Order: structure tokens, then C-alpha cells, then sequence
RNA sequence: AGGGGAUCGAAGAUGAUCAGAUACCGUCGUAGUCUUAACCAUAAACUAUGCCGACUAGGGAUCGGGUGGUGUUUUUUUAAUGACCCACUCGGCACCUUACGAGAAAUCAAAGUCUUUGGGUUCUGGGGGGAGUAUGGUCGCAAGGCUGAAACUUAAAGGAAUUG
């Protein structure tokens, strides 16, 4: 069974892009999925989505020219506490000039920049970069 | 993700698989089995005094041929008996 | 921009059916290659030369894109292409490669059968392999002629062609060396049916 | 030694002292 | 490590097949991994047809032959009969000729 | 092939694949009006019949089960409507 | 079971390579230009160097043969070319095929027409 | 007397190309060192490592010298050149002169601020040659090259004043380590950080600029 | 690639593949570089004028350098009917 | 525990071989081999390769199901059929070519989508011996299965590949 269906769309993603492909339909498109693939398009990772509706689920067609070296999702949807979101940026991101990790919190899904803009936390979502 | 469970609830699997798995750790289990207070005729201690019962020169191991000088001492703290090397060439008259 | 009436003339049009050109390989098709129109039962595969013309203005328009026009090459190992190319190489600037590769070529500069060539030509990538492979190694492009079984590994524009045939291998080199010089270089500027004749390539027997 | 021939001679070695000890059982 | 795919030969998706006896030395040998070759030799020679036919009755009615199928073991399909071992690479060409 | 319209794809190649497998589902089954011209009003039977329907007064076999292909003997007429 | 060595063979070729004017098909006349054109050590060696030039010239004037580089036999057959006008187009009208017909009628214009009907 | 083939190597005597970055913007083969080292002369020799190989040959057992050496200004610029000969030193001068054709640039970068002078990297990246894999990780200034003197010494030459460095692997075979380092570092250039993302004319360049000029004959 | 006065620190801006729109950088000796010249009135393609496409090895190397040149040529206006969007 | 016991055949006994020859080769032949009822539960029980899910690549065969037809054959008088041909699609056993990619390599469409490290989950391993030994527990009629140490000892053992 399908465990976080936000990996299977983000690694699609990933995987088409190295790829070459500018395109990539990803299934089943969930609440979460658009949520997220909103905030990339924000910092111009990809460029622009449709959602399908089957009558099912859903499917969405997300369009990314050349951007991205990493998109991600962080499994254990690990609580963080506003006193170490650097300790996660340190992590896994390439340098602290560019590069978001995106993550859930009560006043909506925000990368990690707009997160420590409105001072509010919650769990991590993923990263993209 | 090939090994461990990642679940946000599956601590307590980590855990004791861990502890369970450190018993393959030599250190770990010599430090905690206490082989060194059971065995290890020091109890365990930097140094123990003994009594040199005999002066033994022990035919050294291959590819060397050498006859080292060492001497049988029986711990006083705790019995047993063990030989030991007289290192600093001469220094077998002076055991005694 | 568009630049002329430049598209398929109708003549030239029939240039190319008694020419062979429009049976393309058979069943077998790279996934690579849109160059098919609705195929034909029996076998081959009908090709939408709509596009061969479009590749050779394309193709040519790059072939005679080198402020050197000395340094572009053309190669044929498989000999029916060789009386095309060396044929092509005498009414351009371009130097040709016709026989044998003598692989190592691009690479080590030491060797005297070496070239630099800033754009190359060969006709069957499968038997000029090595030709394409080592354009891989130094940077310059490749203008391939194409059947429908052909490799587009490594391949800039290609032509759909049938390099299965007993004449349409000479049919492109005439026309590139034909537009090669409808273009910039003298030549006429009219509907143009080129002084030279189709038959100049021609591949002979002996 | 071979493998399994280092099996039988302990399988057999375990047999003989397991009849041993069973004459103290 | 391993030094062909099969690690046998003809065998993926089965378990057990029923083993054949060498003919040479009546080693068992899965059929699967057997060595197969048809003999069809016929009762002919150089020059023993021609004795064979002329002082006859039924001037050369059919001629038939011996008909059977050999297995052997790959040892002994070494010894004597097809085995011609190849080269690294050279083995995994399974053109009969 | 790094380039490709997956919003608007040509009505011949999602035509090829499967019933599942293209944009949006949808049952590639449809349903015809049989006329067995031995009746005035006949019925409306499904592509895959699995029943060999009989008609609302008679016993006239129409179809006949099979892996699909509702055979319909008793050679008539029908509509894709 | 005399093959010369390569050493006679690298310079034979070298030689032909930038002296067709003159190397006539006669040995004598080879050898004599041997001690004039090259640096040899000894009779014997330019004997078979000369020697072999002959055979390799005497070959030349029949076809060409593998090593020949003196840039004259490319430009010697790249205009023995242009043979026999029979270009078609005289065959009946245009022989096409039951689609071939149909493949630039989307955008070409008329032409004549033949029609071809197969069955595997 | 230079008397270059590799016509790029006329374009060089001919000073219509003054810098390397040209070749690296159209990514040009270079082909022979005299290009390198008249685009750079300051180049420094740093032979890193010499180890000994044995081969068993039907008539003897031949001992080859390989020898390892990197070259750089100290400016972002550095090549990894390694090669074995039967003495050491024809080992060290032709893997010195491969040491001059392996250079590549380094995008070195700021750790957290825009201060002026570049000293750390701009991303982290890894080296992944055999088996080791070394990770250089972007460290604030004041903290230097922290990494084996071998790895040490060649991000020196790079020109980086302080990163991070991380191996994992057979690091004793520093043949390997230097390799995968030198991929760490050949890796900068490859970062599409968000910067960089405006789209550039795609000039061309001196191969058909000064085509009239390699002109060979 | 600025710094703190405004100034332009870390040299080399490298090239960018117009398919993929990866970096081409040095040791990616693979990649290319075609210059279309401009075609004019009646032929006479224009010189030392192009309109420059470059292509990563990587892109190249799968095969797809022609099929997606084709749409790069339509999509600037140098053939006519070439590459469909859909198939 | 019955039956069966033709065959081949641990044991044993022989004939030959060898310095020796408990063997390999030959002969005899017990148990066995087979079947019923009850056990035993281990095999290099092998793909030495966990399962569920997704994504990533080209290719022609083939098994099963299916769709498509002014395709060929059966001629009956042509269909209906049946078999065959072609194209496609779902699920099979595999093979082939590639390498983006992986690997210490041999090689791998997974053994890939990893220092740019996180889809779910189960299991096992932590230098070599000592040793699957000792000890307890438990299963079995037994033979044995499962669980399973340590003292001491030791600098290599190992893997794939290269040259000889
Ligand atoms: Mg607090
Ligand atoms: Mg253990
Ligand atoms: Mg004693
Ligand atoms: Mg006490
Ligand atoms: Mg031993
Ligand atoms: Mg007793
Ligand atoms: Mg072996
Ligand atoms: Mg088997
Ligand atoms: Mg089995
Ligand atoms: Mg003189
Ligand atoms: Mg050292
Ligand atoms: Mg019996
Ligand atoms: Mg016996
Ligand atoms: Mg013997
Ligand atoms: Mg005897
Ligand atoms: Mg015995
Ligand atoms: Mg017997
Ligand atoms: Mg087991
Ligand atoms: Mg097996
Ligand atoms: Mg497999
Ligand atoms: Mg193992
Ligand atoms: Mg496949
Ligand atoms: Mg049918
Ligand atoms: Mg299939
Ligand atoms: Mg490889
Ligand atoms: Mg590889
Ligand atoms: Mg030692
Ligand atoms: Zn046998
Ligand atoms: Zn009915």
C-alpha cells in the first residue's frame, strides 16, 4: 500500500527531472500534494500545475523547466520545535543562502523561511532545492 | 527504506533492537558481563603486586628465536598465579 | 522567422520518390523518430518527408554556418555514401572522410589522418560509429542522415532517409550540397533546378 | 578438514560424551 | 563468483526437474542441465551401401536409420562429446553449428 | 519524450492504451438496442453480456456468455446508442 | 621464404609517397636514384628498398593499393566522375502506393498518380 | 619553439584568447599544457604522493614509479595529474604536465553573509571516486581547510581559505581521496543555484570569432 | 554573484543547455554548440550571424538531442512542420 | 507398525588394482528404495538476492486473457466456426542491447532513483579462531531439531579483480 503519498509525487518529480523531462503527471494529487507544489512554484522551482479530476483521487500535471537539484519529503513527519529549525536547515540543505525546507505548522504549510518570518512551528514536511 | 522502522511511534522497537544489538560490541559486553572482575586475574585494577614463584625463560614465538626471561608470580590480592616478562635486559637478577 | 517560400518545391517533390527516399526501414522503429507518417502494411514505413526537406534546410543552413567552411566534414564508411561524399566535399569548402574511419582521429592529435572539425556529417551512424562517438569526446556537432532504424545516440538534427536503398543516400547529399550553396555562395536564386544532376552521387557498382 | 565431515566428527564427539555424563545422571 | 547466468543450464521459475542419467558414466543429471544431442547415424558407412544393395532384394526400399536421444553429464560431456570449452565470452553464444 | 503534452494527448494513442491507463478513467463497454426482427420492442443489452438475455415475452436466445464477446446468434441489429 | 622487412617496406612506401615524377618501373634505374634520393647504409639494404619501390610502382599503374599518399590520386579520381544521364524521368507517369499517395497531400500540391495494392 | 597542432593552441600564441574561463564557457578540449601554462604561469608543483606498482611480465617483474601531483594558482584553479613511468622523475615531469590539462575552476562562495572576498564554498559537494567519498561543506571564515594534509594541500591550491570536509571510504588509498577531492571541487561548477538561473545570449566563441585565424595548413 | 559593494566576485558565469537547462560546464566535453545561420532574401545565409542553441552532453548522449532540436527550432520559427506536442 | 520387496543399492563379503587400497572399477547383497498409519523438520530447501507501494529504458521472442478485420486457409456452395496472420493492451517465465545510474569489483532494470543521505514494514550481521562448542531450557522413539555463551587465543581471515 501507498504509505505518504506526497513521496510518491515529489520523487516522481525528482526523477523527472534528471531525467530531462520537463513534464511529469503525478497520481493521485492530494490536498497536501497542491499545498506543496504551490510553495515551489512560489520560489520558481517549477512552473506551473493542473489539477485532473478523475473521479477518483485525483491527478495533477506539473510542468518544471530546469531548476530543481532536490525536492524531498522527510518521512516521520518529526515534531520541530521553533529552537532547532536550524539544526534541520544545517542538515540537508546545500548552503543557508537559498534552498527551503518546507514543513506543516498551524498556520499553514510555509518553507522554512516564511516560517521563521511569522514565528510559528509545527513538523517537517520535506525540502526543496 | 531496507532495515528499521521509521514510523514517529516505533522508538520502542529501536531502542531495545539497539541494546540488543550491542551485545556484538566486545567493549559493551566485556564491560557489562564484568569479565574483567571474573576474569582478567587483575581484578580489574591498573596494577596488582604478586610473588614470583619461578624464573621461566619462555622460547620466544616464530619467526624469532629468543629466549625471553619471565617469572611465575601468584597475586597476593587474589591467588591466582600468572607469568609475567622481566623487560630491560638483566633485570632476571634482580627478581630474585 | 519563416523565411521564404523555401518549403518542398513540387518538383523536387518527385526528386525523391524515384529516388527511393520515402520507404523507410522496415518494422522496426527507435522510439526516437516522429519522422513516420502513416506507416504502409507489408513492411516498411512510409516517411513524411514534409520534414527531410525542413531538415536539410535546417542541415544546411548550419553546414554553411562555419566562417571555415573548409572545416566541416562528411563521412560515409559504408561505400555507397563515399562517391556522394567525396562528390559533396568538391562543391563545398568542407574537407572528406571517405573509406576507412582510421578511429582515433579526433583524439590524439598525433595521428596524421586527424581533423578538427567544428560540425561533421556521416551517413549511417551504425556503420560510422566511430565517427559519432568521437565527435562526443571534443565538442562538435553532428548532422546525421537517418532510416528509421537508425541510432539517435549522440545525433544533433537528423534526416529522415532510407539508407536501406539503392539511391537515396545521394538524393540529401546533392541537396545539402545543393542548398549548401542556395544559400550563401553562388548559385541561382529561382525556382533553380540545379545546374548539377541527381545522378552525380550515384554510388557505382564496378 | 572437509565441512561436513567436521559435523560428524563433532555429532559423534557430542554423542560420546553425551553417554559419558548419562553414566552420572 | 558465478561464471554463467544460468548457473545450470535452461532452468528459471521451476524448483526441481527430473534428472537424467549420463549415458557414458549413468551419473544423474537434471534434463534440464543435461546435455542433449540426437544421434541420427545411419546404418550406412563409406563403402559398406554399396555391398549392401547391389546383391539384394528390394533395390534400395527405404535405408532407414537409428534414431535416439543422448544425455550426458557435464564431466563426461567434457571427456569426449560437445563441450569445447570457450572463452569468457565466447561460452555465451548459444549458436549450435 | 522531455518534451510531451501529458494535459492533451493525441485521441489515437490514448485510444492504444489501456482502459486505466489513460487521463481520465473510463469503461471502453458500451450498450446496444438488439433488434431481432421477430419482436417489435427489443432490449438494451451490455457489451459483456455474462447472461444470455432472453426478451421480455419470448425465449428467443440473444446472446451467450463468453470472455467478453457476447456472441449475439440469431443474426440482428443493434446500435451504439 | 624471403618477406622483406618492414624497415625496407616503411621507406619504399615513404619514397613513393613524394617521388612518382621520377622512381620509374625499372629497378636499375630505382637503384641508381636510391644513392642520389636517400641516406642508405649498404648496397644490399637499398637493393631490396629499391628493389620492392619497383613493385609497388609496377602495382600502381594497375589500381591503387594501401600506404599511397601523394595527394595525386585525390584529386586523380574525384573528377574521373560524372557517368551516364538515365534519371528517372521516363517510367509510365509516377509509380506510388496505395498511401504513399496520401502522404503530402496535407500540404504538396497534384502530381501524377499509380496505385499498389499488397497482402502478406 | 611551441609549433602548435590543436589549432585552439594557435588561438592561444595569438593572443585572441586571454583567459582559461573562455575554454570552460564552451567547454573546450584542451589538448596540449603550453595553453595552461601561458593562461597561467603562476602554477605551483605539489608532488603529493609517489607509490611503487609491480607487474609479473612473461620476462621480469617490472616496477613503475606512479606518481601524484596537483597544480594551481591558489586563485581557484587546479589539476590533478597522476601517471607512472620507470623513474621517478619522468613519472613526476609527465604527470606534472597532466596536473596543467586536469585544471578546472572552483566556484568558491561566501559562508553566511555578503561581505566582501569569497573564501568558502557556495553549496556542499562530494567527490565520489572508488570508494571514498569526500564532502567539502561550506565553513565560515577563520576556520581553514580541515581535511588530510594530501586533501589539505590541494584545496590550498584551489584557492578555498575555509570549508568542511568530510571522507568516508579507504582514505589510506590517497590516490582515490585526491580523485574523489578533486571531483568535490570539479562538482562546484555544477550547482544550479538560484543566482544563476538568469538565462545568458550563449555567446559564441574564438572557434568561429577568429576562424580565419587557427587557419591551419 | 555579487558581493557587498555591488561588485561582480566569482568569475566564469558558465554556458546552459537550452532542452534541460543544466549547466554546461568545462569538463563536460560532451556538450555542443550549433550556430543556425540567418537565412535572407533568396538564399544568401547570412554570415558571422547566428542564433546559438547549446546542448548538455547528458541530453545528447540519451539520444533525444534531435527529437527535442526539432521543437527548439519551431518554437524560434525555422521550419515549418516538424514536431508535434502530441503522439 | 503393517504390507511390498521387481529394480538399483549405505552395510557387509568378495574379485581385481596399489608399496598399502577399508576405496574409486567388478561381483554378491542386508537395510533401503515403494505404499498405508504415525513421526522426524533438516538441504548449496539457491535467485547464496524479504514483502507491499511508487518512479526511472530501449528492444524483439514467448505463455494466458482480451480487443481490433471488405488479413490468408478449411470450400460445403460461401459463411458460422476452427487453426493461422497482423496491431494493441493487462498479467506471466525469460532473454537481448544500452547506461543515464549503481557497485570494491565480477556485474545489476535493480543490486538504480544515497554525504543532494528519510515511502511502509519484517529479519539478520559487527575481524578471525575458539564453536554452533559448553551450559540451562524445550521438541523427538531415537538420530537429532530449535534456543545458544564464555575463558583463552590470534593479525589477519576474507571478497572481487590484475598480473604471472
Ligand atoms: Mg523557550
Ligand atoms: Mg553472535
Ligand atoms: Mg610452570
Ligand atoms: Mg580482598
Ligand atoms: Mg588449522
Ligand atoms: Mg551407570
Ligand atoms: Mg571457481
Ligand atoms: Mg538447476
Ligand atoms: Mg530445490
Ligand atoms: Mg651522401
Ligand atoms: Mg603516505
Ligand atoms: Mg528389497
Ligand atoms: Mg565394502
Ligand atoms: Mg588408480
Ligand atoms: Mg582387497
Ligand atoms: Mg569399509
Ligand atoms: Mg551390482
Ligand atoms: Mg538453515
Ligand atoms: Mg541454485
Ligand atoms: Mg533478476
Ligand atoms: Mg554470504
Ligand atoms: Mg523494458
Ligand atoms: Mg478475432
Ligand atoms: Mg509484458
Ligand atoms: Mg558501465
Ligand atoms: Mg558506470
Ligand atoms: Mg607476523
Ligand atoms: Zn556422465
Ligand atoms: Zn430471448
Amino acid at each position: 500500500t501507498r504509505s505518504s503519498v506526497l513521496a510518491d509525487a515529489l520523487n516522481a518529480i525528482n526523477n523527472a527531472e534528471k531525467t530531462g523531462k520537463r513534464q511529469v503527471l503525478i497520481r493521485p494529487s492530494s490536498k497536501v500534494i497542491i499545498k506543496f507544489l504551490q510553495v515551489m512554484q512560489k520560489h520558481g522551482y517549477i512552473g506551473e500545475f493542473e489539477y485532473i479530476d478523475d473521479h477518483r483521487s485525483g491527478k495533477i500535471v506539473v510542468q518544471l523547466n530546469g531548476r530543481l537539484n532536490k525536492c524531498g519529503v522527510i518521512s516521520p513527519r518529526f515534531n520541530v520545535k521553533i529552537g532547532d529549525i536550524e539544526k534541520w536547515t544545517a542538515n540537508l540543505l546545500p548552503a543557508r543562502q537559498f534552498g527551503y525546507v518546507i514543513l506543516t505548522t498551524s498556520a499553514g504549510i510555509m518553507d522554512h523561511e516564511e516560517a521563521r518570518r511569522k514565528h510559528v512551528s509545527g513538523k517537517i514536511l520535506g525540502f526543496v532545492y | 527504506g531496507k532495515g528499521k522502522p521509521r514510523g514517529l511511534n516505533s522508538a520502542r522497537k529501536l531502542r531495545v533492537h539497539r541494546r540488543n544489538n550491542r551485545w556484538a560490541e566486545n567493549n559493551y559486553k566485556k564491560r557489562l558481563l564484568g569479565t574483567a572482575f571474573k576474569s582478567s586475574p587483575f581484578g580489574g585494577s591498573s596494577h596488582a603486586k604478586g610473588i614470583v614463584l619461578e624464573k621461566l625463560g619462555i622460547e620466544s614465538k616464530q619467526p624469532n628465536s629468543a629466549i625471553r626471561k619471565c617469572v611465575r608470580v601468584q597475586l597476593i590480592k587474589n591467588g591466582k598465579k600468572v607469568t609475567a616478562f622481566v623487560p630491560n635486559d638483566g633485570c632476571l637478577n634482580f627478581v630474585d | 522567422s519563416l523565411p521564404a517560400t523555401f518549403d518542398l518545391t513540387p518538383e523536387d517533390a518527385q526528386l525523391l520518390l524515384a529516388a527511393n527516399t520515402h520507404l523507410g526501414a522496415r518494422n522496426v522503429q527507435v522510439h526516437q523518430e516522429p519522422y513516420v507518417f502513416n506507416a504502409r502494411p507489408d513492411g516498411v514505413h512510409v516517411i513524411n518527408v514534409g520534414k527531410t526537406w525542413e531538415k536539410l534546410v535546417l542541415a544546411a543552413r548550419i553546414i554553411a554556418a562555419i566562417p571555415n567552411p573548409e572545416d566541416v566534414v562528411a563521412i560515409s564508411s559504408r561505400t555507397f555514401g563515399q562517391r556522394a561524399v567525396l562528390k559533396f566535399a568538391a562543391h563545398t569548402g568542407a574537407t572528406p572522410i571517405a573509406g576507412r574511419f582510421t578511429p582515433g582521429s579526433f583524439t590524439n592529435y598525433i595521428t596524421r589522418s586527424f581533423k578538427e572539425p567544428r560540425l561533421v556529417i556521416v551517413t549511417d551512424p551504425r556503420s560510422d560509429a566511430q565517427a559519432i562517438k568521437e565527435a562526443s569526446y571534443v565538442n562538435i556537432p553532428v548532422i546525421a542522415l537517418t532510416d528509421l532504424d537508425s541510432p539517435s545516440e549522440f545525433v544533433d538534427v537528423a534526416i529522415p532517409c532510407n539508407n536501406r536503398g539503392k539511391h537515396s543516400i545521394g538524393l540529401i547529399w546533392y541537396l545539402l550540397a545543393r542548398e549548401v550553396l542556395r544559400l550563401r555562395g553562388a548559385l541561382v536564386d529561382r525556382t533553380q533546378p540545379w545546374s548539377i544532376m541527381p545522378d552525380l552521387y550515384f554510388y557505382r557498382d564496378p | 578438514m572437509r565441512a561436513k565431515w567436521r559435523k560428524k566428527r563433532t555429532r559423534r564427539l557430542k554423542r560420546k560424551r553425551r553417554k559419558v555424563r548419562a553414566r552420572s545422571k | 563468483p558465478k561464471k554463467r547466468a544460468s548457473n545450470g543450464r535452461n532452468k528459471k521459475g521451476r524448483g526441481h526437474v527430473k534428472p537424467v542419467r549420463c549415458v557414458n558414466c549413468s551419473k544423474s543429471i537434471p534434463k534440464d542441465k543435461a546435455i542433449k544431442r540426437m544421434a541420427i547415424r545411419n546404418i550406412v558407412e563409406a563403402a559398406a551401401v554399396r555391398d549392401l544393395s547391389e546383391a539384394s532384394v528390394y533395390p534400395e526400399y527405404a535405408l532407414p536409420k537409428t534414431y535416439n536421444k543422448l544425455h550426458y553429464c557435464v564431466s563426461c560431456a567434457i571427456h569426449a562429446r560437445i563441450v569445447r570449452v570457450r572463452s569468457r565470452e565466447d561460452r555465451k553464444n548459444r549458436a549450435p553449428p | 519524450v522531455l518534451v510531451q503534452d501529458l494535459l492533451h494527448p493525441t485521441a489515437a494513442s490514448e485510444a492504444r492504451k489501456h482502459k486505466l491507463k489513460t487521463l481520465v478513467q473510463g469503461p471502453r463497454s458500451y450498450f446496444l438496442d438488439v433488434k431481432c426482427p421477430g419482436c417489435l420492442n427489443i432490449t438494451t443489452v451490455f457489451s459483456h453480456a455474462q447472461t444470455a438475455v432472453t426478451c421480455e415475452s419470448c425465449s428467443t436466445i440473444l446472446c451467450t456468455p463468453t470472455g467478453g464477446k457476447a456472441k449475439l446468434s440469431e443474426g440482428t441489429s443493434f446500435r451504439r446508442k | 621464404g624471403r618477406v622483406r622487412t618492414k624497415t625496407v617496406k616503411r621507406a619504399s612506401k615513404a619514397l613513393i609517397e613524394r617521388y612518382y615524377p621520377k622512381l620509374t618501373l625499372d629497378f636499375q634505374t630505382n637503384k641508381r636514384l636510391c644513392d642520389e634520393i636517400a641516406t642508405i647504409q649498404s648496397k644490399r639494404l637499398r637493393n631490396k628498398i629499391a628493389g620492392y619501390t619497383t613493385h609497388l610502382m609496377k602495382r600502381i599503374q594497375k589500381g591503387p593499393v594501401r600506404g599511397i599518399s601523394f595527394k595525386l590520386q585525390e584529386e586523380e579520381r574525384e573528377r574521373k566522375d560524372q557517368y551516364v544521364p538515365e534519371v528517372s524521368r521516363s517510367n509510365g507517369v509516377l509509380n506510388v502506393d496505395n498511401q504513399t499517395s496520401d502522404l503530402v497531400k496535407s500540404l504538396g500540391l497534384k502530381l501524377p498518380l499509380s496505385v499498389i495494392n499488397v497482402s502478406a | 619553439g611551441w609549433v602548435p597542432v590543436t589549432k585552439l593552441g594557435r588561438l592561444v600564441k595569438a593572443g585572441k584568447i586571454t583567459t582559461i574561463e573562455e575554454i570552460f564557457l564552451h567547454s573546450l578540449p584542451v589538448k596540449e599544457f603550453q595553453i595552461i601554462d601561458t593562461l597561467l604561469p603562476g602554477l605551483q608543483d605539489e608532488v603529493m604522493n609517489i607509490k611503487p606498482v609491480q607487474k609479473q611480465t612473461r620476462a621480469g617483474q617490472r616496477t613503475r614509479f606512479k606518481a601524484v601531483v596537483v597544480v594551481g594558482d591558489s586563485n581557484g584553479h587546479v589539476g590533478l595529474g597522476i601517471k607512472t613511468a620507470k623513474e621517478v622523475a619522468g613519472a613526476i615531469r609527465a604527470g606534472i604536465i597532466i596536473a596543467k590539462l586536469s585544471v578546472i575552476p572552483i566556484r568558491r562562495g561566501y559562508w553566511g553573509t555578503n561581505l566582501g572576498q569569497p573564501h568558502s564554498l557556495a553549496t556542499k559537494t562530494t567527490g565520489k571516486c572508488g570508494s571514498v567519498t569526500v564532502r567539502l561543506i561550506p565553513a565560515p571564515r577563520g576556520s581553514g581547510i580541515v581535511a588530510s594534509p594530501a586533501v589539505k594541500k590541494l584545496l590550498q591550491l584551489a584557492g578555498v581559505e575555509d570549508v568542511y570536509t568530510q571522507s568516508n571510504g579507504k582514505t589510506r588509498t590517497l590516490e582515490n581521496t585526491l580523485k574523489a577531492a578533486f571531483v568535490a571541487i570539479g562538482n562546484t561548477y555544477g550547482f544550479l543555484t538560484p543566482n544563476l538561473w538568469a538565462e545568458q545570449p550563449l555567446p559564441v566563441s574564438p572557434l568561429d570569432i577568429y576562424s580565419d585565424e587557427a587557419s591551419a595548413q | 554573484m555579487e558581493n557587498d559593494k555591488g561588485q561582480l566576485v566569482e568569475l566564469y558565469v558558465p554556458r546552459k543547455c537550452s532542452a534541460t537547462n543544466r549547466i554546461i560546464k568545462a569538463d563536460d566535453h560532451a556538450s555542443v554548440q550549433i550556430n543556425v545561420a540567418k537565412v535572407d532574401e533568396e538564399g544568401r545565409a547570412i554570415p558571422g550571424e547566428y542564433v546559438t542553441y547549446a546542448l548538455s552532453g547528458y541530453v545528447r548522449s540519451r539520444g533525444e538531442s534531435d527529437d527535442s532540436l526539432n521543437r527548439l527550432a519551431q518554437n524560434d520559427g525555422l521550419l515549418k512542420n516538424v514536431w508535434s506536442y502530441s503522439r
